[PDB]
RNA sequence: AGCGAG
DNA sequence: GTATTGACTTAAAGTCTAACCTATAGGATACTTACCAGGGACACGGCG
């Protein structure tokens, strides 16, 4: 087989949904008054600038 | 008559439902995930692109130059052109060889468009979902056995 | 989800609202891949910011990793930290310079715009491909 | 004609889980406080790893008594009886 | 006029008709054939991949 | 006829007048004429000394001269020439590189102004050669240019029948070689019109007002018919330059109409050879049809305006209902419809042909680069070296040598695989006709095909047709079309004379039949002598004046059905099925000439160039297993060297091995070493066995077949496989493949065999899953999983951060270690770019007949073993030889395939020997058969030519002496029927059975090839739905047939369980394999993958598809 | 492309 | 065996400096328009 790969690559790794980072939603608004929730870990600066 | 009643299955078609007859007149094109239009390092470090990346990225060439031809300002016959290119990107990136010679690639054959994925016996309805190959399979010829 | 609520599958047009919609960002540059690194470039059709990362579980860079950080986007590459099957599953979108016209409802004989707009074949051909001027609006 | 090189192969996945369960088994068998070093030492527990230092603040015990013990762990579980329950996993 | 409705559909149309002012809409049997009774189908999955 | 041949005696009752010419002749001939060789100069001057000029030469006499758009300069090209070859043949095969030899022009420039001339040769670029067995070498594969059977320019005439008003309506054709369609069709309205390159139809008047002519004019010439003063009248064009102007409004439309644009237009379009070349056939065709320049040579392709007069003038005639009509300065021609499929309009694009013709697109595209550059060339700063690129050239030779349709892999099953491989005429290709575009009536038989083209050898699949065989006499005309020979019979008395005809030549004449009586004067010596007209039909005949004969039978099938003994005795389509299952019988061990066969078998065998002929007479000096050193009749002696379990392209054994003792004197083309599928030189595809056709215990049920265990003790059905495995250390990202024993995590039991270097050594048993060479490819940093640590901690290893990608056994193969053939990059060995060591590994397996292999005879009679029994199980005869074969007397029959008992029956004739009792003259049934066949010793080899063999007669006789075994007993009686003994029960079976023996061939479908399972594997790229195919590990497609079936099964359940978990479900699938492992309920299916790509597809069609809830 | 079964 | 301290060496950063990629600009004789199927169904333009 020409055996392809898509780099990157597989991570079994147990699912956990109950002990996970705290997380601080950070609203952005657009020029279209459109905004965009971007969930950030706390423990880094909320940037001034997304492109949404 | 007979003409006023075929137009009467469309016109009325957009009366039913509350549709808009916008949805016609594109103003962006949707972008398929990565993964179903792949980039595989093949053995021999041979990449393979997926013939969608190409079209891809004749439509995004093109729309990137009519911004920045807009952006200049260009006189009407460039700005024209580049927008008549840009609707045959968009054209060809649906179905290829509809409408003039189908866009070709390398060895010249047609690029496989965003349509051909999904019509004929090689199609996606037919050849990968009412027909599907599968795991705990065997073949083998057959010798008639008579004490069976 | 599940093949029991399935009730429905319905089909209609995408307004481009409905395609901006979709989309969880925006290709604007014509671009695959690094030649050298190998690697999915920025804002290309491969992005990894818009599509979701190629590895489970990273930012670009590599900042942030590992289930732990599930649902978060690092603040310096952008890529969402989640499993990298989502790459199969997020749309972009392109946002066109110029309007298009769909060819499914323009070539598809009969042309269901030219029905709807009562211009023949041959005319809608020409306005859309800029052969021929049309009039919009008269006092 | 291309084959996913980064697909669950199924085999490898149930040889995954029956890998974590049984040393969960022989991990259960020696002693708790043994378990739980060498667990938070190759972050089995919750998928974090640290080193002697940590372990010995959270039991509020020098770093070496956390280095010593994981030493004792090893030994045990190299022991041949707790490694053909292991080993073809490898 | 012209379309072609299951003939189901059109009596339950008649019986919801009758009634609120009686406009019974007349048809005609007609004998399509395998191809275009299959694409006349109300799933358009089927059709589709028909 | 061959010096050192078997002695098998022959039923023919026929003298051949003609030898069976050199079988390869259709390759090789057509390659000398490209190249221009001394043999081919002097075999063309033979016939036409005229005008010979080969391929590249007229490649190159019609590129040359070439100028600028002023024509200050000029470009010329002459005497092509060739170097030696750059490697032997064997070598070249070994190291994977082309047999090639440079190619050498003198070019020529003239710059017309100042005078000067600039020479010197070009190098064009490494020409690939043709081997002297037919075929050429590209990449070290073997690959064979195949004939293509194509329509021949020209003019073509067609009749139909219009429904709206059931009126004969014509029309002409005619097809250029890369010009623009002229169809002067003629609607039901009386009016002829033209059809300017598919371009909405105009009135002829128009375009002859176009050529210029007057009406005057035109009712002169085109003036007898009512159609054309019809339209002359109704044409309403008044005017030569109304014509040009609405001709060039309608050819050119949406540029300005002019004067220049609208003559030169036309000019152009046909009369310049720029854009119109008919090519020599075309021309030459077109003057013979029309008989406008029959005497003159052939020059100047292109048209003149007389062509298209003289085609619109004889399509009239033909619509009136002429007979015969004159041109002025022309021989009369019969006016006449032409149809397309006759042998007369499809000519033969021999490998010479294609490769000219690539050659020509080549130089066009050089020519081109050459044009656009001269613009910007220094004057005087330019010669033809600097001036001229070879690169297009040389990159069309090998697009085309490699991935055209028409440069197959070789096909050597055997050296008739081989053999009919070249030879083989395919109708489809580039420039000819297609599978799904070829209608029905091509596929058909035409009356032109006899002697020409095989009926019967045809592909069986959805190629029926469009692929056949050249017979046997066949012959190419230098114009492409295909000649047969004929005796010239003159006053009745049939002569030696072999003219070669082709098909229109052959439909003048009223050509007889080949087994027509001759009184031994010459003459025929029986009125009503069986014939041929030019329709096709056979009919009654006019005794006397025929002018043509056959020149023997069998001339009008292929070298694969003329090795069918009574052919003449199966229908078409069992005979068409022998002749495509004897290409594909694989190479036994030992190969024995069949006791019942042909005169083919020699010369197909001598002609495959598989089997060693001696070059030169002499003296064998020296013979051993490996090679033949030969002492000629003059000083010098010669070495071959025999080729020793080589492998051929398709897997099977290429072993050679010498047939003539150490002191042995050879005559110049004996045979010396026979071949794969060779006995004494004579071909042997099979083994003869010993058959009963009874039915026995349902175990030979529907075309099965039991063979005894003695076939399998003995090892006489066994076949030497061979197959080649290639891996390759690389240079990669994090570095490069190394190739020793080193592998990662795996022990030292694995790593036994393979050598201090890595790959495995000569003579080692594999089974499927060893290791042959052992690779290990860089992994780079990766995170091993906290387990996998901890394992690592507690067992003490390391990561090694190499992987391994080590070749291996592949699932289902076995076998030793023949070879290996490393190639690496420090030793300086010719690699691709980016790899530094190839190895290949040889691993041999000897087959054993099996249940479930295909067998086969010669005459269709086709079967998988169903059984292999023990021979004391076996029925036996009388004497107590159990029999080898059993065939089952239920296919016989109805598949109307009767020779094979024919042929058994004389199978057991020619194994026990026999003696016609001529003590009172001869029997009435033997008087014509040849002399010496009255008598023949036990295991007499014997031969029944194709359509002149043994008589049914003459077969009953023999059976009837049939000189006993050992004592006084003969086994079978005068019915061929021999009283067997049951090999279980014991008992004798109530009634005589048929037996005989059989010579059965080893088919190439072994069920060790066939066999293949799947539990899971790789899957598929964009799609789960794992990938098909026994090469991977490939599930088997279920269908929507399947699906169907299941349907109406009502099994809802077992449908979505195969298309959901066995197939797509990504979840499902690990949690199924889960539950199987461990004991649990297999889980509930989920969405299938598949259907969330459509749903994808359709989002980014635009389409908002959404799955309401409810 | 050749090839097998129907 | 299990409670510690005092050295004693080590990999992983964390950072400053240097070269080797990367986005981008420019170039002044003159050159100015490229290149083989059928078989059925439906729709559009002409003609009566
Ligand atoms: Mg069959
Ligand atoms: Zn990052």
């Amino acid at each position: 087989v020409l055996r392809g790969s898509r780099l990157g690559a597989v991570s079994y790794e147990t699912d956990r949904n109950h002990d996970l980072a705290p997380r601080q939603i950070a609203r952005y608004r657009t020029d279209n008054g459109e905004e965009f929730e971007v969930p950030f870990a706390d423990d880094a600066e909320i940037p001034g600038t997304w492109l949404c | 008559k007979l003409r006023a009643l075929k137009r009467l299955k469309v016109v009325a078609a957009f009366q039913q439902s509350g549709n808009s007859p916008m949805g016609m007149v594109l103003d962006a094109v949707p972008v398929i995930p990565p993964e179903l239009r792949p980039m595989v390092q093949l053995d021999g470090g041979r990449f393979a692109t997926s013939d969608l990346n190409d079209l891809y990225r004749r439509v995004i060439n093109r729309n990137n130059r009519l911004k920045r031809l807009i952006d200049l300002g260009a006189p009407e016959i460039i700005v024209n052109n580049e927008k008549r290119m840009l609707q045959e990107s968009v054209d060809a990136l649906f179905d290829n060889g509809r409408r003039g010679r189908p866009v070709t690639g390398p060895g010249n054959r047609p690029l496989k468009s965003l349509s051909d994925l999904l019509k004929g016996k090689q199609g996606r309805f037919r050849q990968n979902l009412l027909g599907k190959r599968v795991d705990y399979s065997g073949r083998s010829v057959i010798v008639v056995g008579p004490q069976l | 989800l599940d093949v029991n609520f399935f009730d429905e599958l319905r089909i209609g047009l995408a307004t481009a609202e409905d395609i901006r919609q979709w989309s969880y960002g925006e290709v604007k540059k014509p671009e695959t891949i690094n030649y050298r690194t190998l690697k999915p470039e920025k804002d290309g059709l491969f992005c990894e910011k818009i599509f979701g990362p190629t590895r489970d579980w990273e930012c670009y860079c590599g900042k942030y990793k590992r289930v732990r950080f599930k649902g978060i986007i690092c603040e310096r590459c952008g890529v969402e930290v989640t499993r990298a099957k989502v790459r199969r599953e997020r749309m972009g979108h392109i946002e066109l310079a110029a309007p298009v016209t769909h060819i499914w409802y323009f070539k598809g004989v009969p042309s269901r715009l030219g029905y709807l707009l009562d211009l023949a074949p041959k005319d809608l051909e020409k306005i859309i491909y800029f052969a021929a001027y049309v009039i919009t609006s008269v006092d | 004609f291309i084959e996913d090189s980064e697909a669950v192969v199924a085999v490898d996945a149930v040889s995954f889980t029956l890998l974590q369960d049984q040393l969960q088994s022989v991990l259960d068998t020696l002693s708790e406080r043994e378990a739980g070093v060498v667990r938070l030492r190759f972050g089995l527990t919750d998928g974090q790893p640290r080193t002697l230092d940590e372990i010995g603040q959270v039991y509020g015990v020098t770093r070496e008594r956390i280095r010593q013990i994981e030493s004792k762990t090893m030994s045990k579980l190299r022991h041949p009886s707790r490694s053909q329950v292991l080993r073809d996993y490898l | 006029p012209g379309s072609l409705i299951d003939r189901a559909e059109f009596e339950a149309e008649n019986r919801r008709v009758v009634a609120e002012g009686g406009e019974p809409a007349a048809g005609r049997p007609v004998l399509m054939g395998i191809t275009k009774a299959s694409l006349a189908t109300d799933s358009w999955l089927s059709a589709a991949s028909f | 006829s061959v010096p050192g041949a078997p002695n098998r005696v022959s039923f023919a009752k026929l003298r051949e007048p003609l030898e069976v010419p050199g079988l390869l002749d259709v390759q090789t001939d057509s390659f000398e004429w490209l190249i221009g060789s001394p043999r081919w100069r002097e075999s063309a001057a033979e016939r036409g000394d005229v005008n010979p000029v080969g391929g590249l030469e007229e490649v190159l006499y019609e590129l040359s001269p070439i100028e600028d758009f002023s024509g200050s300069m000029s470009l010329s090209f002459s005497d092509p020439r060739f170097d030696d070859v750059k490697a032997p043949v064997d070598e070249c095969k070994d190291k994977d590189m082309t047999y090639a030899a440079p190619l050498f022009v003198t070019a020529e420039f003239i710059n017309n102004n100042t005078g000067e001339i600039k020479s010197q040769t070009v190098f064009m670029g490494d020409f690939p050669m043709m081997t002297e067995k037919g075929t050429f070498i590209i990449n070290g594969t073997e690959r064979v240019v195949v004939s293509q059977l194509v329509r021949s320019p020209g003019v073509y005439f067609d009749e139909t029948i219009d429904k709206s008003t059931d009126k004969t309506l014509h029309s002409v054709k005619v097809i250029p070689s890369r010009g623009a369609w002229l169809e002067f069709d003629v609607d039901k309205r009386d009016t002829v019109g033209v059809r300017i390159d598919r371009k909405r139809r105009q009135p002829v008047t128009v375009l002859l007002k176009a050529l210029g002519w007057t009406s005057e004019q035109i009712v002169e010439r085109f003036g007898f018919s009512e159609i054309m003063r019809s339209t002359l009248e109704k044409d309403n064009t008044v005017g030569t330059d109304e014509a040009l102007l609405d001709i060039y409004r309608k050819l050119r439309p949406g540029e300005p109409p002019t004067k220049e644009s609208a003559q030169t237009l036309l000019e152009n379009l046909f009369f310049k050879e720029k854009r119109y070349d008919l090519a020599r056939v075309g021309r030459y065709k077109v003057n013979k049809k029309l008989g406008l320049h029959v005497g003159e040579p052939i020059t100047s392709s292109t048209l003149t305006e007389e062509d298209v007069v003289a085609t619109i003038e004889y399509l009239v005639r033909l619509h009136e209902g002429q007979t015969t009509m004159t041109v002025p300065g022309g021989v009369e021609v019969p006016v006449e419809t032409d149809d397309i499929d006759h042998f007369g309009n499809r000519r033969l694009r021999t490998v010479g042909e294609l490769i000219q013709n690539q050659i020509r697109v080549g130089m066009s595209r050089m020519e081109r680069v050459v044009r656009e550059r001269m613009t910007t060339q220094d004057v005087e700063a330019i010669t033809p070296q600097t001036l001229i690129n070879i690169r297009p050239v040389v990159a069309a030779i090998k697009e085309f040598f490699g991935t055209s349709q028409l440069s197959q892999f070789m096909d050597q099953n055997n050296p008739l695989s081989g053999l009919t491989h070249k030879r083989r005429l395919s109708a489809l290709g580039p420039g000819g006709l297609s599978r799904e575009r070829a209608g029905l009536e091509v596929r058909d038989v035409h009356p032109s095909h006899y002697g020409r083209m095989c009926p019967i050898e045809t592909p069986e699949g959805p190629n029926i047709g469009l692929i056949g065989s050249l017979s046997v006499y066949a012959r190419v005309n230098p114009f492409g079309f295909i000649e047969t020979p004929y005796r010239k019979v003159v006053d009745g008395v049939v002569s030696d004379e072999i003219v070669y005809l082709t098909a229109d030549e052959e439909d003048r004449h009223v050509v007889a039949q080949a087994n027509s009586p001759i009184d031994a004067d010459g003459r025929f010596v029986e009125p009503r002598v069986l014939v041929r007209r030019k329709a096709g039909e056979v009919e009654y005949v006019p005794s006397s004046e025929v002018d043509y004969m056959d020149v023997s039978p069998r001339q009008m099938v292929s070298v694969a059905t003329a090795m069918i003994p009574f052919l003449e005795h199966d229908d078409a389509n069992r005979a068409l099925m022998g002749a495509n299952m004897q290409r594909q019988a694989v190479p036994l061990v030992r190969s024995e000439a069949p006791l019942v066969g042909t005169g083919m078998e020699l010369r197909a065998a001598i002609d495959a160039g598989d089997v060693v002929v001696a070059e030169e007479s002499g003296v064998i000096e020296e013979v051993s297993a490996d090679y033949i050193t030969v002492m000629h009749d003059n000083g010098t002696r010669r070495t071959y060297r025999m080729r020793k379990f080589a492998r051929s392209n398709h897997g099977t054994c290429a072993n050679q091995c010498p047939i003539v003792d150490a002191g042995d004197r050879v005559e110049a083309g004996q045979v010396i070493a026979d071949g794969p599928c060779t006995d004494d030189g004579e071909m042997a595809l099979g083994k003869n066995l010993l058959v009963a056709i009874m039915p026995w215990e349902g175990h030979n049920y529907e075309d099965a077949i039991i063979l005894s265990n003695r076939l399998v003790e003995e090892d006489v059905l066994t076949s030497i496989h061979i197959e080649e495995h290639e891996i390759d250390a690389r240079d990669t990202k994090l570095g490069a493949e190394e190739i020793t024993r080193d592998i990662p995590n795996i022990s030292d039991e694995v790593l036994a065999d393979l050598d201090e270097r890595g790959i495995v050594r000569i003579g080692a048993e594999v089974r499927d899953g060893d290791i042959l060479v052992g690779k290990v490819t860089p992994k780079g940093e990766t995170e091993l999983t906290p387990e996998e640590r901890l394992l690592r901690a507690i067992f003490g290893e390391k990561a090694r951060e190499v992987r391994d990608t080590s070749l291996k056994v592949p699932h289902g193969e076995s076998g030793k270690v023949i070879g290996i053939r490393v190639f690496s990059r420090e030793d300086e060995d010719e690699l691709p770019a980016g790899v530094n060591e190839l190895v290949r590994v040889y691993v041999a397996q000897k087959r054993k007949i099996s249940d479930g292999d295909k067998l086969a005879g010669r005459h269709g009679n086709k079967g998988v073993i169903g059984k292999i029994l023990p021979v004391e199980d076996m029925p036996f005869l009388a004497d107590g030889t159990p029999v080898d074969i059993i065939l089952n007397t239920h296919g016989v029959p109805r598949r109307m395939n009767i020779g094979q008992i024919l042929e058994t029956h004389l199978g057991w004739c020619a194994h026990s020997g026999w003696k016609v009792d001529a003590a009172k003259g001869v029997p009435d049934w033997a008087a014509r058969l040849p002399d010496e066949l009255l008598e023949a010793q036990p295991n007499a080899i014997v031969s029944t030519p194709v359509f002149d063999g043994a008589q049914e007669a003459e077969l009953q006789g023999l059976l009837s002496c049939t000189l006993p075994n050992r004592d006084g007993d003969v086994l079978v009686d005068a019915d061929g029927k021999a009283m067997l003994f049951d090999g279980r029960s014991g008992e004798p079976f109530p009634y005589p059975v048929t037996v005989g023996y059989m010579y059965i061939m080893k088919l190439h479908h072994l069920v060790d090839d066939k066999i293949h399972a799947r539990s899971t594997g790789p899957y598929s790229m964009i799609t789960q739905q794992p990938l098909g195919g026994k090469a991977q590990f490939g599930g088997q497609r279920f269908g929507e047939m399947e699906c169907w079936a299941m349907q109406a099964y009502g099994a809802a359940y077992t449908l979505q369980e195969l298309l959901t978990i066995k197939s797509d479900d990504t979840v499902g699938r690990v949690k199924v394999y889960e539950a199987i492992v461990k004991g649990e309920n297999i889980p509930e299916p989920g969405i299938p993958e598949s259907f969330k790509v459509l749903l994808k597809e359709l989002q980014s069609l635009c389409l908002n598809v959404e799955v309401l809830s409810s």
